[PDB]
RNA sequence: UUUUUUUUUUUUUUUUUUUUUUUUUUCUCCUCUUUUUUUUUUUU
Protein backbone atom coordinates (compact mmCIF):
# COMPACT_ATOMS: atom_id res chain seq x y z
CA UNK A 1 0.00 0.00 0.00
CA UNK A 2 1.76 2.75 1.37
CA UNK A 3 5.26 4.21 0.08
CA UNK A 4 7.86 5.59 2.64
CA UNK A 5 9.72 8.76 1.51
CA UNK A 6 11.90 11.12 3.47
CA UNK A 7 11.59 14.74 4.45
CA UNK A 8 14.98 16.74 5.93
CA UNK A 9 14.19 19.59 7.99
CA UNK A 10 16.76 22.91 9.34
CA UNK A 11 15.49 23.54 12.58
CA UNK A 12 17.13 26.68 14.56
CA UNK A 13 16.77 26.60 18.09
CA UNK A 14 16.71 29.82 20.46
CA UNK A 15 20.11 29.28 21.75
CA UNK A 16 21.60 29.39 17.75
CA UNK A 17 21.61 25.56 17.09
CA UNK A 18 20.69 24.45 13.88
CA UNK A 19 20.38 20.63 13.67
CA UNK A 20 19.52 18.48 10.06
CA UNK A 21 16.46 15.95 11.48
CA UNK A 22 15.03 13.64 9.47
CA UNK A 23 11.34 13.00 9.23
CA UNK A 24 8.83 10.41 7.55
CA UNK A 25 6.15 10.83 5.26
CA UNK A 26 3.40 7.96 3.96
CA UNK A 27 1.94 8.38 0.56
CA UNK A 28 -1.52 6.47 -0.16
CA UNK A 29 -3.61 5.51 -3.63
CA UNK A 30 -6.43 7.02 -3.05
CA UNK A 31 -6.96 10.71 -1.15
CA UNK A 32 -10.67 11.60 -1.41
CA UNK A 33 -11.36 14.33 -3.32
CA UNK A 34 -14.82 15.65 -1.40
CA UNK A 35 -16.37 16.10 -4.85
CA UNK A 36 -19.89 15.16 -6.53
CA UNK A 37 -18.80 13.75 -9.80
CA UNK A 38 -15.89 11.61 -8.49
CA UNK A 39 -16.08 8.66 -10.93
CA UNK A 40 -15.60 6.25 -8.46
CA UNK A 41 -17.78 6.58 -4.70
CA UNK A 42 -16.57 3.85 -2.88
CA UNK A 43 -12.45 3.99 -2.93
CA UNK A 44 -13.22 6.81 -1.06
CA UNK A 45 -16.66 7.05 0.29
CA UNK A 46 -16.79 10.90 0.81
CA UNK A 47 -17.33 10.39 4.77
CA UNK A 48 -17.68 14.44 5.37
CA UNK A 49 -18.71 18.13 4.14
CA UNK A 50 -19.31 17.29 -0.14
CA UNK A 51 -20.36 20.19 -2.22
CA UNK A 52 -23.15 20.85 -4.26
CA UNK A 53 -22.42 20.82 -7.90
CA UNK A 54 -23.95 24.54 -9.24
CA UNK A 55 -21.05 26.94 -9.71
CA UNK A 56 -19.34 27.89 -13.01
CA UNK A 57 -15.92 27.39 -11.93
CA UNK A 58 -13.32 26.51 -9.50
CA UNK A 59 -10.55 28.93 -7.78
CA UNK A 60 -7.74 27.60 -6.00
CA UNK A 61 -5.53 30.27 -4.42
CA UNK A 62 -1.74 28.85 -4.59
CA UNK A 63 -0.36 30.10 -1.68
CA UNK A 64 -0.68 33.47 -0.88
CA UNK A 65 -4.00 34.57 -2.08
CA UNK A 66 -5.36 32.50 1.36
CA UNK A 67 -2.06 34.02 3.25
CA UNK A 68 -3.54 37.76 3.22
CA UNK A 69 -6.76 37.90 0.99
CA UNK A 70 -8.23 35.47 3.49
CA UNK A 71 -10.85 38.07 4.83
CA UNK A 72 -12.59 38.58 1.56
CA UNK A 73 -13.30 34.45 1.32
CA UNK A 74 -16.10 34.45 3.57
CA UNK A 75 -18.68 35.90 1.96
CA UNK A 76 -21.30 33.13 1.37
CA UNK A 77 -21.88 34.14 -2.08
CA UNK A 78 -18.48 32.85 -3.05
CA UNK A 79 -19.04 29.13 -4.07
CA UNK A 80 -16.70 26.10 -4.70
CA UNK A 81 -13.67 26.49 -2.99
CA UNK A 82 -10.71 24.15 -2.22
CA UNK A 83 -7.75 24.59 -0.23
CA UNK A 84 -4.44 23.17 -1.11
CA UNK A 85 -3.10 21.38 2.12
CA UNK A 86 0.92 23.06 1.31
CA UNK A 87 -0.98 26.62 1.53
CA UNK A 88 -2.89 25.42 4.39
CA UNK A 89 0.67 24.39 6.11
CA UNK A 90 2.36 27.25 4.88
CA UNK A 91 -0.13 29.73 6.62
CA UNK A 92 -0.01 27.45 9.83
CA UNK A 93 3.82 27.54 10.05
CA UNK A 94 4.36 31.42 8.75
CA UNK A 95 0.93 33.26 10.21
CA UNK A 96 1.20 32.32 13.59
CA UNK A 97 -2.31 30.84 15.57
CA UNK A 98 -5.18 33.67 14.96
CA UNK A 99 -5.35 33.31 10.46
CA UNK A 100 -5.03 29.57 11.12
CA UNK A 101 -7.69 29.63 13.38
CA UNK A 102 -9.95 31.94 11.16
CA UNK A 103 -8.99 29.34 8.74
CA UNK A 104 -9.96 26.49 10.23
CA UNK A 105 -13.20 27.90 11.08
CA UNK A 106 -13.88 28.60 7.86
CA UNK A 107 -13.36 24.95 6.54
CA UNK A 108 -15.08 23.59 10.30
CA UNK A 109 -18.00 25.49 8.99
CA UNK A 110 -21.38 23.83 7.00
CA UNK A 111 -22.27 27.25 5.73
CA UNK A 112 -19.66 28.08 2.60
CA UNK A 113 -18.29 25.94 0.23
CA UNK A 114 -14.73 24.92 1.42
CA UNK A 115 -13.01 21.88 1.57
CA UNK A 116 -9.63 20.05 2.08
CA UNK A 117 -7.59 18.26 0.00
CA UNK A 118 -4.79 15.99 0.79
CA UNK A 119 -2.11 17.08 -1.53
CA UNK A 120 0.80 16.40 0.02
CA UNK A 121 -0.61 12.34 1.32
CA UNK A 122 -1.62 11.45 -2.48
CA UNK A 123 0.90 9.16 -4.69
CA UNK A 124 1.26 11.38 -7.72
CA UNK A 125 1.07 15.55 -6.43
CA UNK A 126 3.88 15.02 -4.74
CA UNK A 127 7.01 16.19 -5.95
CA UNK A 128 10.46 16.35 -4.18
CA UNK A 129 12.93 19.70 -4.55
CA UNK A 130 15.35 19.59 -7.13
CA UNK A 131 19.33 21.14 -7.53
CA UNK A 132 18.49 25.21 -6.85
CA UNK A 133 15.15 26.02 -5.81
CA UNK A 134 13.26 27.97 -3.38
CA UNK A 135 10.01 27.35 -0.97
CA UNK A 136 7.86 29.97 -3.70
CA UNK A 137 9.02 28.22 -6.76
CA UNK A 138 8.37 24.64 -5.40
CA UNK A 139 5.29 25.44 -4.04
CA UNK B 1 27.09 -14.27 53.49
CA UNK B 2 23.87 -14.64 52.36
CA UNK B 3 20.87 -15.47 53.71
CA UNK B 4 18.74 -18.87 55.70
CA UNK B 5 17.61 -20.86 52.68
CA UNK B 6 14.05 -22.21 52.57
CA UNK B 7 13.06 -25.85 53.12
CA UNK B 8 10.23 -28.00 51.58
CA UNK B 9 8.35 -28.18 54.40
CA UNK B 10 6.95 -24.31 54.79
CA UNK B 11 6.98 -23.81 51.07
CA UNK B 12 4.13 -26.92 50.52
CA UNK B 13 2.41 -24.91 53.79
CA UNK B 14 1.99 -21.92 52.03
CA UNK B 15 0.78 -22.98 48.93
CA UNK B 16 -1.66 -25.63 51.06
CA UNK B 17 -2.69 -22.45 52.64
CA UNK B 18 -3.00 -20.23 49.91
CA UNK B 19 -5.39 -22.76 48.24
CA UNK B 20 -6.97 -22.90 51.57
CA UNK B 21 -7.31 -18.93 51.42
CA UNK B 22 -5.74 -18.69 54.60
CA UNK B 23 -2.92 -16.79 55.42
CA UNK B 24 0.05 -16.87 58.04
CA UNK B 25 -0.50 -13.40 60.12
CA UNK B 26 -4.74 -13.85 59.56
CA UNK B 27 -5.83 -10.85 57.36
CA UNK B 28 -7.61 -11.82 55.06
CA UNK B 29 -7.16 -11.16 50.82
CA UNK B 30 -7.67 -7.34 50.44
CA UNK B 31 -5.80 -6.58 53.34
CA UNK B 32 -3.00 -4.14 54.58
CA UNK B 33 -1.25 -4.34 57.50
CA UNK B 34 -1.71 -1.43 59.54
CA UNK B 35 0.35 1.82 59.33
CA UNK B 36 1.92 3.96 61.61
CA UNK B 37 3.35 7.54 61.45
CA UNK B 38 5.83 9.43 63.35
CA UNK B 39 7.15 13.04 62.55
CA UNK B 40 10.51 14.36 63.57
CA UNK B 41 11.26 17.96 65.01
CA UNK B 42 12.84 19.39 62.08
CA UNK B 43 10.17 19.49 58.61
CA UNK B 44 10.31 16.40 55.86
CA UNK B 45 11.34 13.88 58.48
CA UNK B 46 9.57 11.46 59.01
CA UNK B 47 9.22 6.56 59.87
CA UNK B 48 6.86 4.96 58.23
CA UNK B 49 6.41 1.46 59.58
CA UNK B 50 3.82 -0.62 57.13
CA UNK B 51 3.82 -4.19 59.44
CA UNK B 52 7.38 -4.96 60.68
CA UNK B 53 9.09 -2.84 57.49
CA UNK B 54 10.43 0.63 57.94
CA UNK B 55 11.64 3.48 55.86
CA UNK B 56 13.19 6.89 56.42
CA UNK B 57 12.23 9.87 54.66
CA UNK B 58 14.38 12.93 54.72
CA UNK B 59 13.49 15.87 52.33
CA UNK B 60 16.29 19.07 51.70
CA UNK B 61 16.50 22.00 49.60
CA UNK B 62 19.12 24.11 48.21
CA UNK B 63 19.82 26.96 45.55
CA UNK B 64 21.51 26.53 42.25
CA UNK B 65 21.93 27.46 38.99
CA UNK B 66 19.64 26.34 36.69
CA UNK B 67 21.58 24.27 34.29
CA UNK B 68 21.00 25.21 30.66
CA UNK B 69 17.46 25.47 28.91
CA UNK B 70 14.61 24.79 31.05
CA UNK B 71 15.15 28.65 32.71
CA UNK B 72 11.95 28.62 35.05
CA UNK B 73 11.72 25.95 36.72
CA UNK B 74 13.87 23.26 39.17
CA UNK B 75 15.27 19.97 39.21
CA UNK B 76 14.18 17.12 41.86
CA UNK B 77 16.83 14.70 42.87
CA UNK B 78 16.03 11.04 44.37
CA UNK B 79 17.95 8.54 45.78
CA UNK B 80 16.48 5.09 47.07
CA UNK B 81 19.18 3.37 49.57
CA UNK B 82 19.28 0.02 51.04
CA UNK B 83 20.96 -0.02 54.47
CA UNK B 84 23.07 -3.14 54.98
CA UNK B 85 21.46 -3.43 58.45
CA UNK B 86 18.21 -3.88 56.46
CA UNK B 87 18.37 -7.81 55.62
CA UNK B 88 21.82 -10.15 55.45
CA UNK B 89 21.66 -10.01 52.12
CA UNK B 90 22.31 -6.45 51.02
CA UNK B 91 25.61 -5.87 50.08
CA UNK B 92 27.12 -2.17 49.46
CA UNK B 93 27.52 -3.33 45.88
CA UNK B 94 26.24 -6.88 45.44
CA UNK B 95 22.61 -6.11 44.85
CA UNK B 96 23.09 -4.10 42.00
CA UNK B 97 19.29 -5.52 39.86
CA UNK B 98 17.31 -4.22 42.51
CA UNK B 99 18.36 -1.00 43.23
CA UNK B 100 17.88 -0.08 39.46
CA UNK B 101 14.06 -1.41 38.88
CA UNK B 102 13.31 0.19 42.35
CA UNK B 103 14.51 3.62 41.90
CA UNK B 104 13.31 3.85 38.29
CA UNK B 105 9.70 2.56 39.85
CA UNK B 106 9.88 5.66 42.05
CA UNK B 107 11.13 8.03 39.65
CA UNK B 108 8.56 7.10 37.30
CA UNK B 109 5.56 7.58 39.26
CA UNK B 110 6.53 10.64 41.47
CA UNK B 111 8.56 12.07 38.47
CA UNK B 112 6.41 11.87 35.33
CA UNK B 113 2.96 11.99 37.26
CA UNK B 114 3.00 15.86 37.58
CA UNK B 115 2.42 16.22 41.20
CA UNK B 116 4.74 18.38 42.14
CA UNK B 117 4.55 22.16 41.37
CA UNK B 118 8.03 22.50 40.38
CA UNK B 119 6.50 25.56 38.18
CA UNK B 120 6.86 27.77 41.51
CA UNK B 121 10.61 27.15 42.06
CA UNK B 122 12.46 30.50 40.70
CA UNK B 123 13.73 33.68 42.11
CA UNK B 124 15.04 34.84 38.55
CA UNK B 125 15.44 33.23 35.64
CA UNK B 126 19.25 31.79 34.21
CA UNK B 127 20.07 32.94 37.95
CA UNK B 128 19.66 31.26 41.37
CA UNK B 129 16.41 28.70 41.88
CA UNK B 130 15.89 26.25 44.38
CA UNK B 131 17.04 22.21 44.07
CA UNK B 132 15.02 20.19 46.39
CA UNK B 133 16.74 16.66 46.54
CA UNK B 134 14.73 13.32 48.46
CA UNK B 135 16.29 11.00 50.03
CA UNK B 136 14.75 7.73 51.77
CA UNK B 137 16.50 4.51 53.26
CA UNK B 138 15.56 1.19 54.09
CA UNK B 139 16.09 0.17 57.20
CA UNK B 140 14.07 -3.22 58.14
CA UNK B 141 13.25 -5.46 55.31
CA UNK B 142 10.11 -7.72 55.66
CA UNK B 143 8.51 -7.61 52.02
CA UNK B 144 6.48 -5.03 50.11
CA UNK B 145 9.48 -2.38 50.35
CA UNK B 146 8.10 -0.48 47.87
CA UNK B 147 4.38 0.61 48.97
CA UNK B 148 6.01 1.75 52.19
CA UNK B 149 9.04 3.97 50.46
CA UNK B 150 6.09 5.75 48.43
CA UNK B 151 3.88 6.23 51.59
CA UNK B 152 7.46 7.73 53.03
CA UNK B 153 8.53 10.14 49.96
CA UNK B 154 4.85 11.37 49.76
CA UNK B 155 4.96 12.10 53.23
CA UNK B 156 8.37 13.49 53.57
CA UNK B 157 7.12 15.87 50.68
CA UNK B 158 3.55 16.71 52.17
CA UNK B 159 5.27 18.01 55.26
CA UNK B 160 8.21 20.18 53.92
CA UNK B 161 8.39 23.78 54.72
CA UNK B 162 11.15 25.83 52.19
CA UNK B 163 13.17 28.55 53.21
CA UNK B 164 11.85 32.09 51.97
CA UNK B 165 12.78 34.95 50.58
CA UNK B 166 12.74 38.85 48.78
CA UNK B 167 13.02 39.75 45.65
CA UNK B 168 12.35 43.34 44.36
CA UNK B 169 13.95 45.43 41.51
CA UNK B 170 17.35 43.33 41.18
CA UNK B 171 18.28 42.34 44.72
CA UNK B 172 18.10 39.65 46.56
CA UNK B 173 18.03 38.82 50.26
CA UNK B 174 17.34 35.56 52.12
CA UNK B 175 15.44 35.21 55.37
CA UNK B 176 15.47 32.70 58.26
CA UNK B 177 12.97 31.31 60.80
CA UNK B 178 12.84 34.23 62.92
CA UNK B 179 13.17 36.78 60.50
CA UNK B 180 10.60 35.34 58.26
CA UNK B 181 8.16 32.00 58.35
CA UNK B 182 8.81 29.15 56.71
CA UNK B 183 6.83 28.37 53.46
CA UNK B 184 5.29 25.28 52.45
CA UNK B 185 4.66 23.90 48.80
CA UNK B 186 2.26 22.76 46.69
CA UNK B 187 1.24 19.58 45.31
CA UNK B 188 -1.21 18.60 43.02
CA UNK B 189 -2.25 14.88 44.01
CA UNK B 190 -1.15 12.32 45.69
CA UNK B 191 0.31 9.00 43.85
CA UNK B 192 0.14 5.99 46.00
CA UNK B 193 1.72 2.57 44.86
CA UNK B 194 -0.12 -0.79 45.15
CA UNK B 195 1.10 -4.13 44.92
CA UNK B 196 -0.09 -7.43 43.77
CA UNK B 197 1.63 -11.06 43.67
CA UNK B 198 0.04 -14.07 41.91
CA UNK B 199 0.57 -17.73 42.75
CA UNK B 200 0.53 -21.00 41.27
CA UNK B 201 0.18 -19.36 37.40
CA UNK B 202 -2.24 -16.65 38.03
CA UNK B 203 -4.71 -18.87 39.94
CA UNK B 204 -4.84 -17.20 43.08
CA UNK B 205 -3.61 -13.55 44.30
CA UNK B 206 -2.68 -11.25 47.24
CA UNK B 207 -2.46 -7.77 48.21
CA UNK B 208 0.20 -6.74 50.10
CA UNK B 209 2.51 -10.25 50.61
CA UNK B 210 5.61 -10.28 53.27
CA UNK B 211 8.59 -11.62 52.73
CA UNK B 212 8.27 -16.08 52.82
CA UNK B 213 4.55 -15.06 50.94
CA UNK B 214 7.06 -13.04 48.57
CA UNK B 215 9.59 -16.15 48.31
CA UNK B 216 6.64 -18.68 47.15
CA UNK B 217 5.16 -16.37 44.49
CA UNK B 218 5.91 -16.16 40.48
CA UNK B 219 5.32 -12.67 39.71
CA UNK B 220 4.36 -9.39 41.16
CA UNK B 221 1.97 -6.32 39.41
CA UNK B 222 2.64 -2.97 40.65
CA UNK B 223 -0.37 -0.09 39.74
CA UNK B 224 0.56 3.22 40.34
CA UNK B 225 -2.57 5.22 40.70
CA UNK B 226 -2.82 8.98 42.45
CA UNK B 227 -6.50 9.69 43.89
CA UNK B 228 -9.85 10.14 42.05
CA UNK B 229 -9.90 7.19 39.25
CA UNK B 230 -6.57 7.82 37.65
CA UNK B 231 -3.40 5.74 36.91
CA UNK B 232 0.14 7.03 36.92
CA UNK B 233 2.04 3.83 36.32
CA UNK B 234 2.17 -0.04 35.68
CA UNK B 235 5.00 -2.75 35.82
CA UNK B 236 3.96 -6.28 35.45
CA UNK B 237 7.31 -8.30 36.53
CA UNK B 238 8.87 -11.20 37.58
CA UNK B 239 7.44 -14.47 36.19
CA UNK B 240 3.75 -13.77 34.90
CA UNK B 241 1.91 -14.39 31.92
CA UNK B 242 -1.29 -12.25 32.60
CA UNK B 243 -4.80 -12.16 31.49
CA UNK B 244 -6.92 -9.03 30.11
CA UNK B 245 -10.01 -8.76 33.02
CA UNK B 246 -6.98 -9.22 35.92
CA UNK B 247 -5.94 -6.02 34.85
CA UNK B 248 -8.55 -4.55 35.19
CA UNK B 249 -9.76 -6.31 38.71
CA UNK B 250 -6.30 -4.89 40.04
CA UNK B 251 -7.20 -1.82 38.81
CA UNK B 252 -10.21 -1.29 40.63
CA UNK B 253 -8.27 -2.79 43.71
CA UNK B 254 -5.77 -0.11 43.59
CA UNK B 255 -8.08 2.35 43.40
CA UNK B 256 -10.01 1.42 46.74
CA UNK B 257 -6.29 0.91 48.49
CA UNK B 258 -5.36 4.14 47.36
CA UNK B 259 -8.56 5.85 48.43
CA UNK B 260 -7.87 3.98 52.03
CA UNK B 261 -4.80 4.68 51.85
CA UNK B 262 -4.84 8.83 51.24
CA UNK B 263 -7.30 9.05 53.84
CA UNK B 264 -5.39 7.75 56.57
CA UNK B 265 -2.21 10.01 55.21
CA UNK B 266 -5.10 13.11 55.83
CA UNK B 267 -5.69 12.40 58.97
CA UNK B 268 -2.32 11.65 60.52
CA UNK B 269 -0.91 14.96 58.53
CA UNK B 270 -3.84 17.07 60.25
CA UNK B 271 -3.04 15.82 63.85
CA UNK B 272 0.29 16.63 63.41
CA UNK B 273 -0.50 19.91 62.62
CA UNK B 274 -2.82 20.23 65.50
CA UNK B 275 -0.54 19.32 67.90
CA UNK B 276 2.10 21.50 66.27
CA UNK B 277 -0.04 24.41 66.50
CA UNK B 278 -1.66 23.83 70.23
CA UNK B 279 1.81 24.24 71.76
CA UNK B 280 2.92 21.00 72.96
CA UNK B 281 5.89 18.55 72.58
CA UNK B 282 6.26 16.65 69.61
CA UNK B 283 9.20 14.95 68.20
CA UNK B 284 11.18 11.41 67.89
CA UNK B 285 11.53 11.51 71.47
CA UNK B 286 7.88 12.17 72.82
CA UNK B 287 6.82 8.75 70.37
CA UNK B 288 9.18 6.03 72.61
CA UNK B 289 6.18 3.66 74.32
CA UNK B 290 6.05 4.10 77.74
CA UNK B 291 4.02 0.69 78.50
CA UNK B 292 6.93 -1.30 77.39
CA UNK B 293 9.50 -3.26 79.15
CA UNK B 294 12.08 -2.24 76.45
CA UNK B 295 12.08 1.95 77.17
CA UNK B 296 13.41 4.19 79.36
CA UNK B 297 13.81 7.32 80.17
CA UNK B 298 16.13 9.77 82.61
CA UNK B 299 15.60 13.99 82.73
CA UNK B 300 18.51 16.18 83.38
CA UNK B 301 21.38 15.86 85.73
CA UNK B 302 24.26 18.12 87.27
CA UNK B 303 26.67 15.85 88.30
CA UNK B 304 28.72 17.44 90.21
CA UNK B 305 30.96 19.50 88.88
CA UNK B 306 32.85 20.62 91.96
CA UNK B 307 36.38 19.23 91.97
CA UNK B 308 37.78 19.57 88.22
CA UNK B 309 40.07 22.18 89.16
CA UNK B 310 41.55 20.80 92.02
CA UNK B 311 42.65 17.63 89.94
CA UNK B 312 43.78 19.38 87.12
CA UNK B 313 45.79 21.65 89.24
CA UNK B 314 47.55 18.59 91.88
CA UNK B 315 48.01 16.75 87.95
CA UNK B 316 49.68 19.28 86.12
CA UNK B 317 51.89 20.24 89.60
CA UNK B 318 52.86 16.35 90.05
CA UNK B 319 54.57 15.77 87.01
CA UNK B 320 58.13 16.13 86.00
CA UNK B 321 59.17 19.14 83.82
CA UNK B 322 60.86 19.35 80.02
CA UNK B 323 64.24 18.38 79.94
CA UNK B 324 66.75 20.63 79.37
CA UNK B 325 69.32 18.63 76.86
CA UNK B 326 68.98 21.08 73.70
CA UNK B 327 70.15 19.33 70.40
CA UNK B 328 72.05 21.76 67.73
CA UNK B 329 71.49 21.69 64.02
CA UNK B 330 74.15 21.19 61.53
CA UNK B 331 74.33 22.89 58.21
CA UNK B 332 76.07 20.77 54.83
CA UNK B 333 75.31 23.43 52.39
CA UNK B 334 72.41 26.13 52.01
CA UNK B 335 69.33 24.05 51.23
CA UNK B 336 69.90 21.34 53.54
CA UNK B 337 70.36 20.66 57.51
CA UNK B 338 70.51 17.99 59.57
CA UNK B 339 69.71 17.06 62.95
CA UNK B 340 70.15 13.92 65.32
CA UNK B 341 73.19 11.79 66.01
CA UNK B 342 74.44 13.08 62.85
CA UNK B 343 77.14 11.28 60.02
CA UNK B 344 80.44 11.02 60.54
CA UNK B 345 81.79 12.63 57.33
CA UNK B 346 80.82 16.12 55.42
CA UNK B 347 79.32 13.79 52.91
CA UNK B 348 80.15 10.83 50.97
CA UNK B 349 82.30 11.36 47.69
CA UNK B 350 84.41 8.84 46.19
CA UNK B 351 83.12 6.15 48.09
CA UNK B 352 83.49 3.54 45.45
CA UNK B 353 85.20 5.10 42.56
C1' U C 1 9.79 -87.08 35.45
C1' U C 2 11.37 -79.93 33.51
C1' U C 3 18.34 -78.62 35.47
C1' U C 4 22.41 -74.08 34.78
C1' U C 5 23.53 -68.74 33.99
C1' U C 6 22.82 -63.63 32.27
C1' U C 7 27.34 -56.68 37.18
C1' U C 8 24.96 -51.29 38.40
C1' U C 9 21.36 -45.35 40.51
C1' U C 10 27.87 -38.85 36.31
C1' U C 11 33.20 -38.04 38.11
C1' U C 12 34.42 -32.68 40.14
C1' U C 13 34.64 -28.07 43.34
C1' U C 14 38.81 -24.23 48.37
C1' U C 15 35.82 -18.10 41.67
C1' U C 16 38.69 -11.95 40.76
C1' U C 17 35.71 -7.40 39.71
C1' U C 18 38.02 -0.26 41.68
C1' U C 19 30.14 3.20 40.19
C1' U C 20 25.95 7.40 41.08
C1' U C 21 19.70 12.14 40.06
C1' U C 22 18.77 13.57 34.98
C1' U C 23 19.52 12.51 29.75
C1' U C 24 17.05 15.62 23.72
C1' U C 25 13.46 21.45 20.41
C1' U C 26 8.38 24.25 18.35
C1' C C 27 7.63 30.73 15.73
C1' U C 28 5.89 36.11 15.47
C1' C C 29 1.52 37.75 18.59
C1' C C 30 -3.89 45.68 17.75
C1' U C 31 -5.56 45.53 25.93
C1' C C 32 -11.75 50.56 22.86
C1' U C 33 -12.95 56.32 24.73
C1' U C 34 -15.46 62.36 30.77
C1' U C 35 -10.27 63.93 32.12
C1' U C 36 -6.49 66.80 34.08
C1' U C 37 -4.52 62.64 37.49
C1' U C 38 -7.78 63.53 43.21
C1' U C 39 -4.95 64.97 47.62
C1' U C 40 -6.16 69.85 53.81
C1' U C 41 -9.57 68.32 57.61
C1' U C 42 -11.69 65.09 61.94
C1' U C 43 -13.66 60.98 64.30
C1' U C 44 -10.30 53.61 63.96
Amino acid sequence: MLQKREKVLLLRTFQGRTLRIVREHYLRPCVPCHSPLCPQPAACSHDGKLLSSDVTHYVIPDWKVVQDYLEILEFPELKGIIFMQTACQAVQHQRGRRQYNKLRNLLKDARHDCILFANEFQQCCYLPRERGESMEKWQ
Amino acid sequence: MKETPLSNCERRFLLRAIEEKKRLDGRQTYDYRNIRISFGTDYGCCIVELGKTRVLGQVSCELVSPKLNRATEGILFFNLELSQMAAPAFEPGRQSDLLVKLNRLMERCLRNSKCIDTESLCVVAGEKVWQIRVDLHLLNHDGNIIDAASIAAIVALCHFRRPDVSVQGDEVTLYTPEERDPVPLSIHHMPICVSFAFFQQGTYLLVDPNEREERVMDGLLVIAMNKHREICTIQSSGGIMLLKDQVLRCSKIAGVKVAEITELILKALENDQKVRKEGGKFGFAESIANQRITAFKMEKAPIDTSDVEEKAEEIIAEAEPPSEVVSTPVLWTPGTAQIGEGVENSWGDLEDS
